[PDB]
């Protein structure tokens, strides 16, 4: 992901 | 000595002595408990954090709201908030001051009875009263006739009153509130990508909704404008230091209030429920209720909500009837202000539930507080 | 000519033509590049090995999954994987056959838009479609009502469907999946001692989890039995030749699904998420969803996972409601089977995304395909 | 009587009573045995020299480290080392003083269980505790929140702690430490010509690395400067009188920490592992973890390591967050100082593992005190 | 709640 | 170690 978690 | 008003909301506890113009202590209604391992660097700690302390160190806690949709679920946690408020926030002995409570309408009687028993036995409150939030909001507004839309964190009710005679058959209660809006923002922030799952991340989403979200005057036009690469794109900074961008999610999070079908809820929007509640009263009352629309609660603080609901009601209502919406700047603490006004009244001093009455009637005595 | 279905998972790519009962080519979604020196001994070499070739000689590569947690992060690697599939596995020209893709629910619109643009520009597919994996699994199961728990390598979602009307508000998405279980097995294999740090050793740990790990019906009882010097100790032979022994780690690696707190995840177990998703539907839908618990995904192949999930849900669910869990033997390729069934339907032939539609609407055209 | 702390590292044993500000005796964890013939000239001889005695006459011995990368390989050697410490360095009977030990995180339970059994059977300590090195370093730093990187002689682990609540899921363990750097320096000193193969020559290379090696702020610029015939050339005198010159090898030996690919290790550098460990915690936690980077261990004493790590982390971390690295001058004995602080606490006196508990629960009793 | 909705 | 790495 972009915010929260990686991906 | 003097009465104290404790409006225990479904996500924000506001308490303070009667006669004041603002709550003395406002802290989140959150109980946090440790989640990680059994502590390495340990010298002096607590097994549960209540209120602002829990949110201060929420990174290692699993916050749990005791009250959901205006209904208390975890009674031990609610006792924890009550004790924390009484002994840390107001810093007064509950056995000396009468306490005035607020409860949402159309709530289970078991919840109110258990709250009464808990605060009347665990504490030694000399006299306790429970009042509807919308009636307190109308008291704060200073008038006697009008229709109150109290949209809090857990509930959104609508109690119409005319000349002080509340109509307990046109009261419409909606379960769409700030918590559902926060959950919807959590779900739909996944579109751009930024997703939040943990309870602390839920608090972050709530802060995002409080700061950036607003209600669009026209939903379709605003959506088209946002999709047309407009300036409706604000930037929020997460605690870790990353900046996020919110586009059309700003006016889609609080559009659920006017369109509950977004999260698959059959009930109509707040404007339609208000219009139905008005139309359920006598034909000689609707004219005065149309011109005395009163807002309260935290979630009614979105920019442009008053204009939007005024337009919707004017569309629904006949064109010959003037539509006016009253939105005081103190909508967040309107219920507490009304409670403080009511508790200091000379006439209200005889309406308390004294200890003798509770002892002689057990804990099923709070059923003539009906409003 | 004939449509082809390419279910690009987050760790296992399954592709094949529509109408077949099984994928034609299944290879790991791994793109590896040489890590060591080029070295004088060279007669023909490649700068990047894709798919099964990378895992064949994984001792001199740093394998990097293009997809994890259901999102592609390395788009060049994904382009390489798609090209390798289309031109080496199926051995067909993508410009002649429509392609159907699968995407996990609650995923960013940017990711799906980028995949659509990549497949419509780099390749020349006449038509394309993106579908939710759980809907495809329900299609494969042959029924129209039920709740699908698709636990893949990177994601574990839960989409409840009733009479073909999917409820897009009770969909619960979890990030506990095969990769997290493999990482947890890597971490807790330290206890006995046999630890694996590199990516090839991570593949070895994944193979160990696939071959030996299982789900215990009762976690506490199984842990006590294992600690009581029981027969729960199986032996695995590493490629280097040294045998290792796995004790209580067999049922502790897949216990993370029912206890996310093992790796410090605030979310609840898969059984609790399924129960919450069922309870978020209408009261008239819960009875049918309880008895049609369809399971799919690779990580749902653990021995005894169905019995444990049924026991947990029955403990959560009311005693008067019959609970049945459907675990077909083809759970690994259930999503691809459903995609093949859907792509060959006569009615679905009108729901493609033609090249003309993409040209007239741009990459941001896949937003009416939401399930 | 008084508790004693024996931090048995993987190359340097530090022991001393609790309450002191520095270890009473620090000697290498080396057990050496004669290599050449016994020879006719014998009046008083030993078959094995331990600690400083072994290094004093290392020219006729084959020094063998019992602990390396944290694990004890030879248990007779560490029985000898513990006996030598207790009966020659502290010169106290172990049966009277409780002993607090330090173990690296993510270590096999067999090693700690065997150490427990050895200390409780071969010796007669009334009580004994086993702690984690990073937790003790954080104790020594005087704070309760922060991320500790303890880069010792055999291991380089990383334990992030927030408000005394360490997260046992963001702990990253690396095998890059002083021994690997010494081996790399031995390998790369061949380039100029100076070769060192024997164990005594390995000790000489270790001394060279201790005295001359440093961490460059910019690797490429420093390499270009060294290749441009600069003043980066220092002279070291071997024990036999010869002098050697070290050029670019001064900053190439410790560059392995930030570039594990130098010795063919797939893992990322210490800066990247620290960034991942900071990030793997909760989003609200990294705000205090970024500004509370605490270092310990011998190999964190390179000149300019703090500046290089701060620059690398600031490059990785968001630009809007301040990055502060805490590098106390006592980094060499930080773990022992923290252990002495912890063992003298009044609250910790109930956390000891008494002999009665060991007798009633066997040697597998140290699993309730995991950090 | 007890029936309908959670609370 | 026993598997992976020496120790
Ligand atoms: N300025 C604001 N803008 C948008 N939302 C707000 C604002 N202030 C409060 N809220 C929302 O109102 C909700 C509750 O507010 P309030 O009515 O004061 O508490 P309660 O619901 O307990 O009475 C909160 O969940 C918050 O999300
Ligand atoms: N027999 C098995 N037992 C346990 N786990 C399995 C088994 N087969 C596959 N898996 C796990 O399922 C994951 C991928 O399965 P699958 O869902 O078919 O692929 P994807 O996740 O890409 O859709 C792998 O990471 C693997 O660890
Ligand atoms: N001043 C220094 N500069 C560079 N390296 C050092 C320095 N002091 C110690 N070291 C390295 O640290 C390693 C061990 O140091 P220390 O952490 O005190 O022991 P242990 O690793 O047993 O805890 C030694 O192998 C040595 O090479
Ligand atoms: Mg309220
Ligand atoms: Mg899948
Ligand atoms: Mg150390």
């Amino acid at each position: 992901w972009x915010a929260x978690c990686p991906a | 000595t003097t009465a104290l008003v404790c409006d225990n909301g479904s996500g924000l506890v506001k308490a303070g002595f009667a006669g004041d113009d603002a709550p003395r202590a406002v802290f989140p209604s959150i109980v946090g408990r440790p989640r990680h391992q059994g502590v390495m660097v340990g010298m002096g700690q607590k097994d549960s954090y209540v209120g602002d302390e829990a949110q201060s160190k929420r990174g290692i806690l699993t916050l749990k709201y005791p009250i959901e949709h205006g209904i208390i679920t975890n009674w031990d946690d609610m006792e924890k908030i009550w004790h924390h408020t009484f002994y840390n926030e107001l810093r007064v002995a509950p056995e000396e001051h009468p306490t005035l409570l607020t409860e949402a309408p159309l709530n289970p009687k078991a919840n109110r009875e258990k709250m009464t028993q808990i605060m009347f036995e665990t504490f030694n409150v000399p006299a306790m009263y429970v009042a509807i939030q919308a009636v307190l909001s109308l008291y704060a507004s200073g008038r006697t006739t009008g229709i109150v839309l109290d949209s809090g964190d857990g509930v959104t009710h609508n109690v119409p009153i005319y000349e002080g005679y509340a109509l307990p058959h046109a009261i419409m209660r909606l379960d769409l509130a700030g918590r559902d809006l926060t959950d919807y923002l959590m779900k739909i922030l996944t579109e751009r990508g930024y997703s939040f799952v943990t309870t602390a991340e839920r608090e972050i989403v709530r802060d995002i909704k409080e700061k950036l979200c607003y209600v669009a005057l026209d939903f379709e036009n605003e959506m088209a404008t946002a999709a047309s690469s407009s300036s409706l794109e604000k930037s929020y900074e997460l605690p870790d230091g990353q900046v996020i961008t919110i586009g059309n999610e700003r006016f889609r999070c609080p559009e659920t209030l006017f369109q509950p079908s977004f999260i698959g809820m059959e009930s109509a929007g707040i404007h339609e429920t208000t219009y139905n509640s008005i139309m359920k009263c006598d034909i000689d009352i609707r004219k005065d209720l149309y011109a005395n629309n009163v807002m309260s609660g935290g979630t009614t603080m979105y920019p442009g909500i008053a204009d939007r609901m005024q337009k919707e009601i004017t569309a629904l209502a006949p064109s010959t009837m003037k539509i006016k919406i009253i939105a005081p700047p103190e909508r967040k603490y309107s219920v507490w202000i009304g409670g403080s006004i009511l508790a200091s009244l000379s006439t209200f001093q005889q309406m308390w539930i004294t200890k003798q009455e509770y002892d002689e009637a057990g804990p099923s005595i709070v059923h003539r507080k009906c409003f």
